[PDB]
């Protein structure tokens, strides 16, 4: 929501969500360019932990 | 024996839960190659892209497919778009003229024609004449093709394999694993006779009782090698050259994707030493898994040839990868690149004027240093919020959030709501006292008591096709309504 | 609404571009204005009593 | 409106599709020059409903006299603004992901697969495999294995023996084992 001098103000989740959409987009470019196991086993670690 | 090093680690740990931690354990068994082992790799990963240049000479049609594409776009008379970008590209081991698109063209039409000849004379193998069909490979190796439209190239051998896999299983799987035909013996037929029906008979020729009784799917299990024999009627090559590409190019893209996996892991520290400049935005982990995208870019494009180390290239694709992620993600309400590097010139330009001026700069001052006018300027500074949050505690005891006070500033009032359904049933009462048809059309034009508003033609199109006292009978309505029966009315005035 | 086209129909009050949001005086407090300060932007004219 | 009792239970991966109005794609939220909800993202229109009642983002339908129409233009169904607050979509994960209250709180993955839960975390976190089906008499199931004895018995066996890491193992032990079974050996 808007607040008022210009300013949002958000809630916790909408960052929580982002870090799991971003963090997935990413895992399917490492399955794409065929990247090495070492990179895509973090990735999958990373979103595990988002 | 880096690795036996871990094992007298993991099952010892003290239980890590930190990734960063789990992370840099991997890439520290992989050690630094200096100096040679750039030299020794790049010349690997060579040696596996060229042997997919040896695989596509081996076409008979992957000649003609750079040829008739060309044929497209020379017909309309000028062609200089993104098509013609991606064609031939010849390397001096770019503008392109027309006066070389003949030139060069010379020998590639004139080899064109002749190679047909030496294989239609004395048979496919003719051994003076596969020495001009390596010759026919030697007059593409001098091009270098644009690797968008080469991708095509390498689904023409992909796919042309798969189309045969999937036409290999299909026989697999409908008389095979009903019927139940040994592979022993029938791995000897496709490279025996592989021409005629002759080898199916032959089977039914020894007694085998099992394959006596393919007559009820006597109309239906050669039909399926009919699709295999169309194969050789529009590709037209023979079933021992066609194995002879798919095996060969599969060790071109295994000694490339091994040499690959070398350069990206040897390196990786490359990445986890520039990553850390730029932690607060993002996250610790997300930098360093956005520069291994950049660092697998810096070696497709690396060459050892030019005589520079290779950090001294692929610092620069890391130092993109990372940055653009900055500007793309890290953001709620995202910015684009182009606002974000003026917001940082802004914040550049600020410190300097905080050094010589010792006091903030206003930004009727600030707007000479950018070479900007002082409305761009104070609607760059109009971007400068992040969100807050709604659970930042501003009560400075934990009870109360930023959250608990942000009004609902939308629905309705129930004063609001109970001085409508009041003026829905006054209306209802004064037009049930006026002529019943000077009451529908009232009801018809302003869509009371209905869900649409119709025209003075909509309404003339119904009753009579009057329009200009369709006009006059509902401005004669609006005398019969104008100060004994707007005493009520009138006090909806004041909202 | 339907209902209220009417009325603007009937009587011909139009409503402009302009929306009442004056700063009023807080209810149940009866007071006496001892001073008034007025700040302005750089650029932006100022009011007569500015 | 009126119900009887509250049924709690799992949700399939198919009951979650079957609450989602459509996939987010983007993390983008809004426009930062003009505050519209963008396309496929977190506040996306075409997905959770219209920001204001009886309108689409772009305005070719307004005031109700459009109520059942979707607008081709943009993809937002003119409806009310209250369908916000009651519509879900869903996100396609890349790769399974497992559920921190059914591992965590204690274990009711390790007490269905008889696996302690200091040695599943091994497998979570991509430090030790795992064996799914052990076809030669040689291993045994939920067997683990770390990556240096790991590539001994890849040479020793080949195709002869089922082993992964990751929450892709233990999506795959899950799945194996026959709940009846175990039932009529306990």
């Amino acid at each position: 929501v808007p607040l008022d001098g210009g300013r949002f103000a958000t809630s916790d989740l909408n960052d929580l969500y982002r870090r799991v959409i971003n963090r997935n987009n990413r895992l399917k470019r490492l399955l794409d360019l065929a990247a090495p196991d070492i990179i895509v086993r973090n990735e999958k670690r990373m979103l595990q932990e988002a | 024996a880096a690795a036996q090093v871990l094992s007298s680690v993991e099952s010892e740990i003290g239980r890590t839960t930190d990734p960063v931690r789990m992370y840099m354990r991997e890439m520290g068994t992989v050690e630094l190659l200096t100096r040679e082992g750039e030299i020794d790799i790049a010349k690997r990963i060579e040696d596996g892209i060229n042997q997919v240049q040896c695989s596509v000479a081996e076409y008979p049609e992957a000649i003609t497919y750079l040829l008739e594409q060309y044929d497209r776009v020379e017909a309309e008379e000028a062609r200089l778009s993104d098509l013609i970008t991606g064609f031939v590209d010849p390397n001096a081991e770019n503008s392109i003229d027309p006066e070389l698109a003949r030139e060069k063209f010379a020998e590639l039409r004139a080899q064109y024609v002749v190679t047909r000849d030496t294989i239609k004379a004395k048979g496919r193998s003719h051994a003076t004449a596969q020495e001009e069909i390596l010759k026919l490979s030697e007059v593409f190796k001098q091009f270098r093709l644009v690797p968008k439209q080469f991708d095509y190239l390498v689904n023409s051998m992909r796919v042309m394999m798969d189309r045969v896999r999937t036409q290999e299983r299909l026989i697999m799987k409908l008389c095979v694993e009903q019927c139940k035909m040994p592979k022993k013996n029938f791995i000897t037929l496709f490279t025996g006779n592989e021409t005629s029906d002759t080898w199916f008979n032959a089977a039914i020729a020894m007694n085998k009782p099992w394959s006596e009784k393919l007559h009820d799917v006597s109309e239906e299990v050669h039909r399926a090698l009919q699709k295999l024999q169309q194969i050789e009627e529009e590709t037209g090559l023979t079933i021992e050259q066609v194995k002879d590409i798919n095996r060969r190019m599969s060790i071109g893209e295994a000694k490339a994707r091994r040499a690959k996996k070398e350069m990206v892991e040897a390196n990786l520290r490359l990445v986890i030493s520039i990553a850390k400049k730029y932690t607060r935005g993002l996250q610790f982990l997300d930098l360093i898994q956005e520069g291994n995208i950049g660092l697998m870019k810096a070696v497709d494009k690396f060459e050892y040839r030019r005589g520079y180390k290779f950090s001294t290239y692929a610092t620069w694709w890391i130092r993109q990868a990372i940055t653009r992620s900055i500007a793309d993600q890290a953001r709620t309400i995202r910015i684009p690149v182009h606002m974000i590097e003026t917001i940082n010139k802004l914040n550049r330009i600020s410190r300097q004027m905080l050094q010589e001026m010792g006091r903030e700069p206003t930004p009727e001052e600030l707007a000479e240093r950018m070479l900007m006018p002082e409305d761009k300027i104070r609607k760059v500074l109009k971007i400068a919020k992040e969100p807050i949050s709604m659970e930042t505690p501003i009560g400075d005891d934990e009870d109360s959030h930023l959250g608990d006070f942000i009004e609902d500033t939308t629905l309705e009032l129930p004063l609001d709501s109970a001085t409508t359904e009041s003026l829905r049933a006054a209306t209802h009462d004064v037009l049930a006292g006026l002529t019943a048809r000077e009451a529908k059309v009232l009801r018809m034009r302003f869509g009371i008591d209905m869900n649409t508003d119709y025209t003075l033609e909509e309404v003339g199109k119904q009753f009579d096709v009057t329009r200009e006292r369709i006009r006059q009978i509902e401005a004669k309505a609006l005398r019969k309504l104008r100060p004994s029966r707007s005493e009520v009315l009138r006090s909806f005035l004041d909202d | 609404t339907p209902e209220e086209k009417l009325l603007r129909a009937i009587f011909g009050e139009k409503a402009s571009d302009v929306k009442d949001s004056s700063l009023r005086v807080p209810n149940g407090v009866s007071g006496t204005v001892i001073d008034v300060q007025v700040f302005t932007r750089d650029g932006v004219e100022k009011d007569k009593r500015a | 409106e009126e119900f009887d009792a509250i049924k709690i239970a799992l949700a399939s991966p198919d009951m979650i599709r079957s609450w989602s109005f459509g996939e987010v794609k983007k993390p983008e939220t809004i426009n930062y020059r003009t505050f519209k909800p963008e396309r496929d993202g977190l506040f996306c229109a075409r997905i959770f409903g219209p920001v204001k009642d009886y309108e689409c983002l772009c305005g070719k339908y307004k005031r109700l006299k459009h109520r059942g129409v979707i607008c081709e233009k943009c993809g937002v169904e003119v409806t009310q603004t209250k369908v916000r607050r009651e519509r879900m979509g869903h996100i396609e994960l890349a790769s399974p992901t497992a559920h921190i209250w059914f591992l965590k709180s204690l274990s009711r993955i390790g007490l269905l697969l008889d696996m302690p839960l200091r040695d599943i975390e091994r497998v979570l976190y991509f430090e030790s495999y795992v064996v799914i089906e052990g076809g030669m008499t040689n291993l045994e199931r939920q067997q683990i294995l770390t990556e240096e004895q790991y590539l001994d018995a890849l040479e020793e066996f080949g195709d002869e023996f089922d082993a992964k890491m990751g929450a892709e193992a233990i999506q795959a032990l899950l799945k194996s084992m026959d709940l009846e079974q175990e039932c009529e050996q306990l």
